[PDB]
C-alpha cells in the first residue's frame, strides 16, 4: 500500500527575521522517501533552511533530498511546517522579507513528494 | 562595476561564449548567475555557478549551455551551444555579494546586458 504524494500548498509566515513555509499531510502513514523541490527565478542568498530533520541550503533551483524523513509516522492534516534563515542562517538585512514576496507570490515554490505507507 | 563580453547574432546551432567582469575584489567568492529576458517577456533564469564553484542550469538550457567562472580572473563564462531562436534576448549578468563586510542590505547589482539573437 503504496502512495505518492505530492503536495504544492506552501504557505508562508514569518516569526521576527525568518520565513515559515508550512504544508498539510492530507493522509497518515509512515514516510518512506521524501524530497523538496525548489523551483525559483531568484536568487535565495544562500539560504539556509530546516524540514523534516534535514538542513539544506536554498541557492537557486534545487531538488533536495529530504533525508531525516524516512520513517517519520505522520497523521491526518499533521502541518510539516520549517523555517528557512538567508545567509546560511544570519538573516543579514531586508534579504529574507524580499525572499518571502518571492514564496507569497509565486516566484519561487516548494514541491513536497512523498513516499508513504498507508 | 558589471559588464559582459561576447554575444550577437548567430543562426541556429552556432555558439557564443558571454564573459562578465567583475570590477574589484568585492566579487571574490562571490555566486553570481545569468539570466535572460526577451521582449515581453519577465527576466528568466538561465544558468549560476555558486561561490564553490557549483553549477545550476535552467531546464530550457540543460545540456545545451555551460557555466563556469576562472575565480582569479573575475570572470564568469556561459558557454551557449546548439542554440534556438528562443534564446534570443538580452543576458544580463547578475552577482551577490554574501556577506562581504557589507553594511546595508546585501543587495543584488547587476550588468548592463549584452544582446544575443539566433536567426533561422
Amino acid at each position: 500500500e503504496v502512495r505518492t504524494y505530492t503536495l504544492t500548498a506552501f504557505s508562508f509566515s514569518r516569526s521576527g527575521k525568518q520565513i515559515v513555509f508550512s504544508v498539510t499531510v492530507p493522509e497518515a502513514g509512515t514516510i518512506s522517501s521524501a524530497s523538496l523541490n525548489v523551483i525559483t527565478q531568484n536568487y535565495l542568498w544562500n539560504s539556509r533552511a530546516g524540514f523534516m530533520n534535514t538542513i539544506f541550503n536554498m541557492t537557486w533551483g534545487s531538488t533536495i533530498t529530504l533525508g531525516g524523513a524516512t520513517g517519520m509516522m505522520l497523521s491526518k492534516g499533521q502541518i510539516l511546517s520549517g523555517t528557512s534563515c538567508s545567509g546560511n542562517g544570519s538573516c543579514t538585512g531586508t534579504l529574507d522579507d524580499r525572499i518571502f514576496n518571492e514564496l507569497t507570490s509565486g516566484r519561487t515554490t516548494f514541491t513536497l513528494t512523498l513516499v508513504m505507507q498507508v | 562595476q558589471l559588464q559582459e563580453s561576447g554575444g550577437g547574432l548567430v543562426q541556429a546551432g552556432g555558439s557564443l561564449r558571454l564573459s562578465c567582469a567583475a570590477s574589484g575584489t568585492i566579487f571574490d567568492g562571490v555566486d553570481m548567475g545569468w539570466y535572460r529576458q526577451a521582449p515581453g517577456k519577465e527576466r528568466e533564469f538561465v544558468a549560476g555557478i555558486t561561490a564553490g564553484s557549483s553549477t545550476y542550469y535552467a531546464d530550457s538550457v540543460k545540456g545545451r549551455f555551460t557555466i563556469s567562472r576562472d575565480n582569479a580572473k573575475n570572470t564568469v563564462y556561459l558557454q551557449m551551444n546548439s542554440l534556438k531562436p528562443e534564446d534570443t534576448a538580452v543576458y544580463y549578468c547578475a552577482a551577490y555579494p554574501l556577506d562581504e563586510i557589507g553594511s546595508h542590505d546585501p543587495h543584488s547589482y547587476w550588468g548592463q546586458g549584452t544582446q544575443v539573437t539566433v536567426s533561422s
